[PDB]
């Protein structure tokens, strides 16, 4: 019943907001203190980064 | 300082993120506040005829 | 809406003394009148539904540049409720009340040579109701007052048995014939609650029926959006 | 001299100029989008077995709750809809629709009726003339694909003018056979089967060697600006439906098999410009109706 | 040298469970901190100097 | 005196008469509903960048969860989709799906199998046979735009009987030229472009004047009853994947490019309100095998 | 021995060879995700009344706050992505976007860049050769459905080769009249309507008769492997769109009326598989240029 329930026409709006929250947390990783790639390399090889 | 309407538009510094997600919170909730004549109309139909 | 609300003489013509002829005068280009034409009405029947277009629709149409015109156009939107268009009659003319029109020869429209008979059947009286066959001889007998006709609209109303019978009963110039008066006006009122959403099959019904159902909507919200606009004018 | 035209070009039928303010599109647009709300809770109402979605959206929509005794065809709100609908194709359909009922139906939802926020793609192809010799014979069929057959019968190789309308932006040719076309006062090039032509340029020379006959076929795109909620799927279904109900019956009107072709034959016609806007306002009301009598059935 | 930062706290993930689950519960507590999760208007119209 | 006929309509073949009660209705229903959860959990996988969306999809579909070792096939729903999909074409394909098989996919899901909430417009062009005198040559070809035409080498003018059907309710008509058309016993107008006519309306003819070929473009516009969940554009393309698949392949039954054109020449045949009712379940069920197939291709 | 071909089969200029690594798959894959969304947000905004939606969709898009005196460009993933469909069509042209910031921009949104993960079906008709002899005329007209129109002037019947390729999975043949269609060297069956054949059984030889002529319609269906969110409406909106915007203006290149036609002449091209390859990645940037032109109107 949980899977399987379908969203009403007319839905609660914390339903939608929390819809955007989640959506925001997924596609905007960086704003909540998780990333997707990391890079670890020795101190001798230079690298252009962000001034 | 004021719209078009009656309201106040503030305009501040603010984060990105906190901006879409407390104006869009506003959006979602004003959809559901209406005038009390539009809710006595709503009434009118589920009441009886007289 | 609120021509059509006026249930007694004293109120059509208090309503007539405060509306600019500008009211009674549409700026939409509308259609041509007498023209029979078939309209859809699939609450009733799947097969479209013969009708003939007419002055006295609740829908503006195409006007004459003639004073005639413009009688017609002012007679229409008592009985009616729209106007008609006429393009560029005039400032100071738009500017005067429909009753200064109507019984003042100030505002320098000359209607003597308006024939009665002509105007009732470019109207199609006969497909109008008592209430508007009497709000239009309300018309007719103040045109007829202010141009020395009186005699004209006595023998008129001698030609026509039917229309004598329900001729209101007030004499222009004369104060104590509109308080007393007793005749009933109102096209619209706030509906007994029998009416029902549903439409009808000719047009004049369709467009009648559309008033009388908003007009509850109308009496509740009419003040408030005219006084926002008002202020600071 | 021979002149040769497409069938669906011929006499556009003037369109109504009436219910085109901004608060008639407003109505068209709350219609359509109430429509959609129908359309969607009769979906909701099956899978159900429950009224209760049904309900809510038809009252929405008319204005009434609906009962066993009557017949549930869309109330007032339909009532105007199919009215504005014939208005809106002949100037003979009459006005018979208030402006106080427009102005009621137009506040049940808050939209914007701006009819050129989005792009839509026709592929009708518009062939206003082909000009030919006298000892050829040119034949033009078909409006999505124009197919034309040209057969040559004199000594000389003969030169056949195509003038597609300056509306259309793109032209693609295909011959069956490769072919010179060339520009006028422009040298012909080398046969080949496939050309691209922009219509603005010119009227367009092919050239007919004696012999086996050649078919020329056409395709066209032109953009024409739309709302956003306009779907040409919707928009068609609903052209054929008002059609076969008899909505478009008025006296000394053409008929058209698409809304594509009626849309491009009226931008063709002079004042096009004008009447393209009404039409594009009545593709809304036509996807509108679709949606409506798809909700509500009539057997 | 200066910066701007918008700060929104510290919600780590784990990469073994789902993140739909993970990024739901966080979206309960994140509407809770910024007073969104029921009906509301905003009043901010005094908030100001002359 | 020779007679042409559209190529479509000639001898449709009987389509099945199984599966067509209450409780298959709400199967194919049931497996369209999913079908398109399937294909939407796809678009769902792609924001959250994890396949438990699909999981959970093809988990409802498949009744198993997906492995990797093996190619996603849909599992028993699927076998009884396509199975299905070939008793509806064709009275020889056997009805090899169990009743009870039918009844438990059928309550997945709550749905309701009617099939007459709604219409949709088929565009095929039914042409029963033109009539012409000797001397002219008349050649009917295509479906969606059927073009007539007619050349007439005798010395006077033709007339050239057209028969339309019962079924159709509109037919534009649109020539290359303005020609003449009208009803039995009746006066005939002016040369024009474009006729809509009525087929119920009788046999029409048209002069054929000598000299230049005159061709016809025909329209038509048909209405047929079918579920609210009915998409055309869906029913087209499962139609040409099944007949690619290899789902059509049985003895003395006919092809045809179209669903369009299927389900127009089993109306036409003898006795074709039956027909009519099984071609639309059968649309349906291509509906939901297009949008299976494609989610899970093999 | 007079040879008909297809016209859009005639000559399919080389296609690009750039933009085509794992890499610049994953940014046409995110742009056409992150433009479906663009045009979510304005349909939902312009009805909620609140532009909330579409100015988050428009700053993932362009990196940029949309202003209300700036014009809604669209930002670097607009200009991207117009310059790689250029690059795309031909392989004269050239390759402006650098490979930095085509990386960075598949960074901002993570979707599979899977380019074979289901199919659409292409409705094409490639009729490579139609062979015919002497003293018959035979034209072929159309790309959807094809007509091929034959008229026998010779004394006895003749025989007409038909090559229908190897590329396509079936073709169905429907005439204008009964006609006899059997394989190479194989025995004549007798005259029916249709025909349902396999273009990989063989060239076909049709038995045409004296006097009347006879008219062969052809449909086609081809499979070729595309991306789950292909959408073949929007990828044929976007071809027209790009055309009359004119980045498809290159020397020395083929133009065609659809992209179905335009891909069907690239597969039967040699080395058609790799050509193949960069077109469906081409259809898929043209869906997203579709989506995002229409929410934006430049």
């Amino acid at each position: 019943k949980l899977v399987g329930h379908n969203y009403p026409v007319y839905v609660e709006p914390v339903v939608n907001i929390m819809n955007f929250i989640s959506a925001r947390f997924v596609a905007d990783s960086s704003y909540f203190g998780y990333t997707n790639e990391i890079m670890i390399m020795p101190n001798h090889i230079n690298v252009p980064v962000d001034d | 300082y004021p719209d078009a309407d009656g309201n106040d538009v503030s305009i501040i510094f603010s984060g990105a993120m906190s901006h879409a997600i407390f104006t869009y919170a506003q959006s979602q909730w004003n959809k559901n506040i209406i005038k009390l004549d539009d809710y006595i109309r709503e009434i009118t139909l589920t009441v009886p005829k007289q | 809406m609120d021509v059509l609300s006026k249930g007694s003489l004293k109120e059509l013509l208090a309503h007539l003394e405060k509306t600019p002829l500008e009211e009674a005068i549409s700026y939409r280009i509308g259609t041509v009148p007498y023209q029979n034409v078939l309209i859809s009405r699939n609450e009733y029947y799947n097969q479209l539904y013969p009708d003939t277009t007419s002055l006295i629709d609740g829908v503006s149409r195409e006007g004459q540049r003639n004073v005639n015109g413009l009688i017609m156009s002012i007679i229409s939107y008592v009985v009616s409720g729209s106007g008609h268009y006429i393009p560029n009659i005039g400032f100071m003319l738009l500017r005067r009340s429909i009753l200064d029109i109507l019984t003042k020869h100030d505002t320098g429209l000359v209607t003597n040579n308006l024939n009665y008979g002509i105007i009732a059947r470019n109207l199609t009286v006969s497909k109008m109701n008592c209430e508007q066959r009497k709000r239009m001889l309300i018309c007719f007998k103040l045109l007829a007052y202010k141009d020395g006709n009186q005699n004209d609209y006595e023998i008129y109303l001698n030609q026509n048995i039917p229309l004598k019978q329900i001729a209101p009963n007030f004499i222009p110039g004369d104060m104590r014939t509109v308080i007393h008066n007793q005749d009933q006006l109102a096209i619209v009122g706030i509906p007994a609650y029998r009416l029902t959403q549903s439409t009808e099959l000719s047009i004049r019904d369709d467009n009648a029926k559309s008033y009388k159902l908003g007009y509850v909507d109308w009496y509740n919200s009419n003040s408030f959006l005219r006084e926002r606009s008002e202020f600071n004018l | 001299a021979n002149r040769a035209t497409s069938a669906f070009l011929d006499n556009p039928h003037p369109v109504g100029v009436n219910y085109v303010d901004e608060g008639s599109r407003q109505f068209v647009a709350v219609a359509e989008l109430l429509a959609s709300k129908l359309i969607d809770s009769s979906r909701e109402s099956d899978e159900s077995n429950s009224d209760v979605p049904f309900v809510q959206a038809y009252s929405k929509f008319a204005d009434d709750n609906p009962r066993h005794l009557r017949v549930k065809t869309g109330g007032k709100m339909a009532n105007a809809l199919t009215n504005v609908i014939r208005s809106y194709y002949s100037i003979n359909a009459p006005a018979i629709v208030p402006q106080v009922e427009i102005d009621r139906l137009a506040s049940k939802a808050t939209v914007s009726g701006d009819m050129y926020n989005s792009y839509a793609i026709f592929n009708s192809v518009p062939i206003v003339e082909v000009l030919s010799p006298a000892r050829t014979t040119v034949s033009i069929v078909g409006s999505d694909r124009a197919d034309v057959t040209m057969l040559n019968t004199g000594a000389g190789a003969a030169n056949i003018t195509f003038n597609f309308g300056q509306i259309a932006e793109t032209v693609i040719l295909k011959g069956s056979v490769p072919f010179q076309l060339a520009r006028l006062n422009q040298p012909m090039p080398a046969a080949r089967f496939t050309y691209k032509l922009r219509p603005l340029d010119g009227p367009f020379i092919v050239v007919l060697p004696v012999g086996n006959p050649l078919v020329i076929s056409a395709t066209a795109a032109t953009r024409i600006q739309v709302p956003l909620a306009f779907n040409k799927a919707l928009v068609e279904s609903g052209f054929q439906t008002a059609m076969n109900d008899g909505l478009f019956d008025i006296q000394n009107v053409n008929y058209y098999s698409s809304f594509d072709e009626f849309i491009i034959s009226q931008y063709h016609a002079q004042d096009g410009i004008n009447r393209v806007s009404t039409c594009v306002i009545l593709g809304l009301a036509l996807q509108a109706y679709d949606q409506m009598r798809r909700a509500l059935p009539v057997r | 040298h200066a910066l701007i930062k918008e700060d929104l706290g510290q919600w780590p993930v784990e990469t073994g469970i789902s993140l739909v689950n993970q990024a739901g519960v966080f979206a309960v507590q994140l509407a809770n901190k910024l007073g969104i999760d029921k009906p509301f208007v905003l009043d901010a119209g005094s908030n100001y100097f002359t």
